[PDB]
This record gives structure tokens, C-alpha cells and sequence, in this order.
């Protein structure tokens, strides 16, 4: 090839470090509070939450 | 007496260069694979600006 200045291209790929803020809604139904609830049920009064 | 006034004549412009593939198909590889089948388009734009 001839003598000259050539503009050769570069390369970079960045797949690391997704940060993902996504505006959360109403947080949870809080069964991490209900399985650990202070009122512990019995088989005679077994408790159901939908 | 002697009067005086000044004038401006423009002799040049800024030299703009364009990376054609990074303008069109910035970083994504599917776009580069699609742009390869257009052939001599980016090369013609680089040649005219040169
Ligand atoms: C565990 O569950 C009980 C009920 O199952 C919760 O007790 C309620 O507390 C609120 C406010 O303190 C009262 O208004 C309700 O009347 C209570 N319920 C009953 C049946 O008395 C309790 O708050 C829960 N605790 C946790 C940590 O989740």
C-alpha cells in the first residue's frame, strides 16, 4: 500500500457492571414479616393470606 | 486628511472529519454486520471529505 496517513479504527466492548435502577413499586406483601410474625399460629387456627 | 477602514476576507473553514461507521452503527456488532453489505458508502464519504 501507498504512503500516507490512514485513519484506522479502534475497538472497545463494555459488558461489565450493569447498575439497573428501576423505580420499585409498592415494596412487598411482607411475608418475610408474616412467616416471622409475633402471632405464631396453631394447626387449630392455621392462617392463610392471599 | 487621511481616512481609514478595515475589511475581512475569509480564506478557510474548520476541517470536519467523520468516522462513518461509528456515526451510523456506533458500537453494536449487528449494525456493523448489516452495514458491511452496503459496501462502498462509508468509503465514499471518507473520500469526499478527504
Ligand atoms: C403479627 O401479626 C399480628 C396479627 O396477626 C399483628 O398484631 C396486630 O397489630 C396491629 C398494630 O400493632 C393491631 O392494630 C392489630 O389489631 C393486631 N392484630 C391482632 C390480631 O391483635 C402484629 O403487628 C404482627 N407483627 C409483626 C412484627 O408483623
Amino acid at each position: 500500500p501507498n504512503t500516507g496517513v490512514y485513519d484506522l479504527s479502534g475497538f472497545t466492548v463494555k459488558p461489565v457492571a450493569t447498575v439497573y435502577r428501576r423505580i420499585p413499586n409498592l415494596p412487598d406483601c411482607d411475608i418475610d414479616n408474616w412467616l416471622n410474625n409475633v402471632s405464631v399460629p396453631s394447626p387449630l387456627n392455621w392462617e392463610r393470606r392471599i | 486628511t487621511i481616512a481609514g477602514h478595515e475589511e475581512f476576507i475569509q480564506t478557510s473553514s474548520p476541517k470536519v472529519t467523520i468516522d462513518c461507521s461509528a456515526f451510523v452503527c456506533s458500537n453494536y456488532a449487528a449494525c456493523h454486520d448489516l452495514l458491511s453489505e452496503y459496501g462502498t458508502f462509508c468509503d465514499n464519504i471518507n473520500s469526499i471529505l478527504n
